[PDB]
């Protein structure tokens, strides 16, 4: 297949095993959303795998991410920059959060060359939001917030 | 950025025009690409409106996202599902059939964009 | 596809607005480039307006319709000329002049264009 | 060329909206542009509107050139800081706060670009 | 430094140059005004030098000379094209307007290629409309119209 | 050193890092499997490294795999499609897989474009294919199969 | 319009512009001369702004040039070379020589790119030996002919 | 933005990332270092994400690592290669190693086309020494020294 | 010919045409140094023209420039950036000043395709530092120096 | 250079061949592009000629400049265009029409060109 | 590779040459770059020195490392950092103002190297 | 920028070497380019040197400017000319014939450059 | 071009320092690149040195011939290989291991090379 | 193999073809000499073939050469430039000269291609030097020096 | 100095010194001849060496080659096609024939890229038509004419 297919592809699956080892080290709430985020990622690569082919997420999907986005920043109202990884739990949601955006560069590549992934990359874009929010709950919670 | 949303005069929605409005620049100051005091969003009833050739009673709703250029097509994308998710929340109904909801994301352009402030406060 | 036309409001037309809307959307439907119930067009008139700098009566109508990108410049250019001719035929008269008769076709970005419908039937 | 002049129905101008269009039209014609009686401008008043998310008295003034493509950048930021200047001098004041005023100049597709003259005169 | 850049520097500074000869020609009001375009031009060198990083003009100064424009047009409605240089203090604006033009397509290049001094060709293309004007009216004063 | 060269090694050398860290969370048996992945990968890095002057692995590493992925395969018989990491010890696995995968990747670009490292790809290939049932055998045996 | 059309009009815009400031410095005879190039100049702009279509000068034109090239070679027979400008007036012809001779560069690649504007090119290239025939006349009339 | 800015800042959030993860699995000496590591890639994210506009790291920032390196490098006196993460504390900081030169290899890039972050190059190629050194350090006292 | 070499001739060819306007607007004994300047220039032109085959300036030529700017530096001790042509006089160098820099650019081109003419573009370089000293040397002595 | 100017033997000229040669050559140098001694031309009366193919008397005068290759084409045009106003000058009048004049500019091969002087002074 | 140090006379430093020397290429081995025999290093004081035009009592101190090519930029930059260092702690005083520290690295072209090894052992 | 002078023993000058790095630093400083306090110049005399193969008493004075790169080809040449002059100027005589003066002007890698200011004052 | 010669002071030589020089100068020659007064080597001693980390006695020998640009890399390396087989067979001995020899050769810029002839003989 | 490898090892292995045809032409010395340069070749033929992997001549056999030059410089000592081949022997060694010079240049090639042969290409240069005065020194032995 | 220069006099070089081998088997009037050659040849070098700074050779030395080939055409009047080297002799002059041949291809590269040596490639030309003649006069005397 062609190159930039594979390649974001295999960031993406990169992604959801990532994301597989830190739900481990969350709560039961969390742990349950980001196994709705590893089936999203199993039908984005499905769609970006087949070239277009295979329907990829649905709108839906990405206003479910918004809906969680909304939800946070309310219990988020920090001002000063902060060092990733507070505690041991938020630092695994830190380095997911990273992944994903390292998977929307690669998605970029495709859309802007296949046309495709579009939706998918807006989801990966909102997921990366999501990540960076439940990381700094965490933190808040225990009180470990460091900053720069 | 200027948001303009276009509802038919027969689109019944749950909340009132002020009220989406507000929801939608929530939804856009959440994607932390503008500045809160930037987002310039307004609301219009169409009167005058035909939906095909067909004789059935139908409303649409239309969005208009219009941004300086810079984003990528991702931030461009989220924006516009960011707010056919507000739009598509709103709508009780219309018609005597379902109800098309859609966005459109456009880009201005930056360097010949005219911006001032004016009676200062 | 979205179409807008706006016309002032000293411009006399042969038709009522609803009935040049629909001749529109026959018109468009007729290039068998969109679905039927896509076609949204909505008509509004001007209140507040000037055309020029002359102190002379004057009247335009001017049209925009906004189509996904895709589509062949043959095809637009086709679609303007359509839209075109129905709007003309429609003018009656308006000014103590030439009534000025216009139709824009710009494109729509459709990876970022955000779709749903709401209300099911 | 198409101008569209948006102003929130809270905001004060030093003069009336018809006056506010002959200024604007002057400026777009002392650019030598343009023929005299193909500036078409028009004026509306925003009911529904919101700025931002925060509780504060806000009015904003936004135009919107539509020229047909060829214009190099210089003339197009040229047309977008003059009608900028024309705007901003037109604003008496709105809300609690400064007034916000932008203008947007878009380049329409004259290749598919339809314009007829009817009743002529 | 990119020689764009320094092209476009080096013929604004050729501009302000033509013009500080030109306005030992003129009345102390049209002086004054050559002056301040002067000082404008210094400003916007220093934009462009700096490849942006210096804030250049504002948006009043492009309206400045909208004033000036509108204002010389109502004392100038020639139809039939005429002749550069009617008189001689005529000719010095004449030449002016043609560098100003030149420093136009300069600062395009510039424009075009690294994305700034959009405001300062505006400016250029505003400033060789008002030289036109300037240079017309001298002219009418002393009803020198050479027409082709 | 030429771009496709460091990169390759750079990642060959994240990858025996990942497992090298894994390693800590199997048994006995796995551990002894994944320390011999990582003598293989030094092997590797020495050969792409030195652009193919130093011998890399020997035919037999690979028919050594082949030899532990046969054996393996008897052991998993799953039909549909699982979310990576049902137990915290395979989310390692799982990860170290697609860091293999992403190896892989490097390595192609050095093989097309220097024609070395086809022994080397054959055997991250292979490698991320026996990290996949390892995964798989440990989340059977505590029975945490999570499927889409 | 295209970069090297709207160069050589502007070039040739600054010509007749120079022209026009020279011809106050100048005799009743040299001053209809010139303006009669202004005119001709005028023409050519015409022709290359319109990419052709537009009628540019006649063959006459060119041929008016060489009736006074041939007229002034007979007043002017000197073997060293001078340098410009002996006084002030034909330093102002020198000037407007110097521009003509880069009015004709910007016109040639208008010919070699756009194949248009030969006439043109031939007519400025006429322009400048006339120009140079002019000043030189000047000078020899004051008698201050600065030689190398 | 750039894609090689893009890209290089990604990397860098990712590697401050993984140190975030890494400090939880050290002594509080080497929690503080990494502390002010993660201080110092923030500073230097600051200064590439602005395209070289806002001050990246001081000198005294690599001379601060030099120092680190020396001292440890008394500690730590081994011939024989070893394979990465003797145990499972060193091997977190193996890890971040890699990724530490995978940052260096996109960051160069830049430098190599923008001019930009030859400083923070620097810095990273000296993380990486350091942070190799750092997990050695571990293993010795552990006494968990695998050898090839 | 060649382009560059024919645009950097005719560059040339404006700047000595200028120079020999602005000495007729100077006192006697900088006229003698602008007519010395003339001689060099038509010695430079020589050299390109001939695409490198006759001999250019001497080394002294230069050094005669820097034993001008250096006595003239002594006189021109101003802080603050200041406007061009605070007289009649001056300005009419400070335009030379820009036109030898035009010509600087275009020889540059020619050093760099070609391989010759670094003496003369050094020599265009100090000329224009020359030009700006004697502007403002005659602004100084009639006390209009006109600042930003 | 090499000149070959061609006319048919019907048409009148104000000067002799001579003279004309003379004129051409001065024309020539007048350029600046040849040394004097250099400009060789020639003069030749076509006997058997025929302008078309309609019954009518004709006359024309064609001349071929021919220069080594080298020099741009504002040179070479200007080149044509001063034989040609030289040519027509000197025509009187021939056949019971108008009389064309044609300058051909062609250019030598430099590298394979061959001279030589013999019988030197 | 090799590495000269330059020092002004008014130079005062906390340590001896040869200390300075030693550290400097204790710093140059820690890169891991070079091996320990092939690190050439040299001290020079500079009795003939002028820093600028002013009156003004000053001191300066200079490196130069020159290694063969083949590394990077991070590693010439590193390096340069790293005898930066060296030389910035060891500098006591000098003048009556600040000592200005300086490290250039350069270069050596390679397949034009010549190296051998004499009076073996 | 770093200048380095080199003078053979035999070499007589019309200044002392202080005197001759002052002249060079003003000479640096004239050129506009360099700040006045990090221009750094020395001066070093040669005593083991031989010019040729040849039995001839000769002296020869050298030069080095080492800048920042950055700067282009003219101002490179512009330095060295410039330092050449001073040099030239400063020699009295040496050996038996004529002194041959040279000025090199090299150029420091600033990406790698290292720089510092200890016992800041 | 010019070679600079650097010796460490435990180093012994077969041949005086200007033994030495005369015998690189004819090896310089011997290539036939330079003329014979343009060959300006010299000597130095090196008075302060380290040879790496290690406690050893060791001494090393470096020379950096010159040249301006132009020769291909052939040459380049020859001349290199030409002066390393001069100072290789010059050395006695050094320190209490071998004595390693190096020849670097590097280009001077000639386009801003300045060169000039002082009291001329 | 690569093209520029192959002609160059084809060219050196004619160069050791005539060589081995001129040392029948020589005395007994010079052919000790031409042999051992045949070995020369040998050992460069290996190393260029290799593409660099096989260890080329020596430092010493450069300084083998220009021992050799250095020493017949003494005998030939002519000023004028003399015609190739004054004797039938010495007409050998100018054929060999030439070759060599050819073998030069497709080396070099390698060299600036592959970075290999720097070494080989300084021993040829020095080769023709001295087949050059082995040419000369045959001559003035029987005085058949034919000049220009 | 250029590639194409750089060949062209060094296949030159080569072709006088195989001409120079070959006029040790002619008798004294073809030696004579071939010794001309050798100085025109030598002539040639300086031309294309100093890329075209240098004369080279007169129209009358190809007048000359032309002089010998019609005098050659009357002794030579074979039909079929021979086989080179009928004779040891003609087998000299048959290799130098060829070598004159690849000098001119050589030439002709430089003519087509730096315009100079058209007038060297025709000698060449021609020369190579009198080497074919002066073999098969050799082969003619001794009657070894063998044809295909």
């Amino acid at each position: 297949k062609d190159s930039p297919i594979i390649e974001a592809n295999g960031t993406l699956d990169e992604l959801t095993s990532f994301i597989g080892e830190a739900k481990h080290y969350v709560d039961e709430e969390m742990k349950g959303i980001l196994e709705e985020i590893q089936n999203d990622i199993y039908k984005i690569m499905g769609e970006i795998g087949s070239k277009g082919k295979i329907e990829g997420i649905s709108e839906e999907r990405i206003a479910w991410l918004l809906k969680l986005i909304l939800r946070y920043m309310e219990m988020v109202n920090l001002k000063s920059f902060v060092l990733p990884g507070g505690t041991l739990e938020s630092a695994k949601l830190d380095v997911c959060r990273t992944i994903a955006r390292r998977a929307l560069r690669k998605v970029l590549t495709v859309t802007r060359e296949f046309g495709i992934g579009a939706e998918a990359a807006a989801y990966l874009l909102a997921l990366s939001d999501l990540l960076f929010l439940l990381a700094r709950v965490i933190e808040i919670e225990k009180n470990k917030l460091k900053e720069v | 950025p200027h948001l303009v949303i276009e509802a038919t005069a027969n689109l019944r929605l749950e909340t009132s025009p002020g009220e989406l409005l507000e929801q939608a620049n929530k939804a856009l100051f959440a994607s932390g690409q503008f500045g809160e005091a930037d987002i310039k969003s307004r609301f219009v009833t169409l009167e005058a409106y035909r939906q095909g050739t067909a004789a059935v009673e139908r409303a649409y709703l239309h969005a208009c996202l219009s941004i300086l250029d810079g984003r990528d097509i991702a931030t461009r994308t989220l924006l516009g599902a960011s707010l056919c998710a507000v739009l598509a929340e709103a709508v009780a109904g219309g018609g005597e059939e379902g109800v098309q909801v859609s966005v459109e994301v456009r880009e201005m352009e930056r360097l010949s964009y005219a911006k001032r402030v004016v009676a200062r406060q």
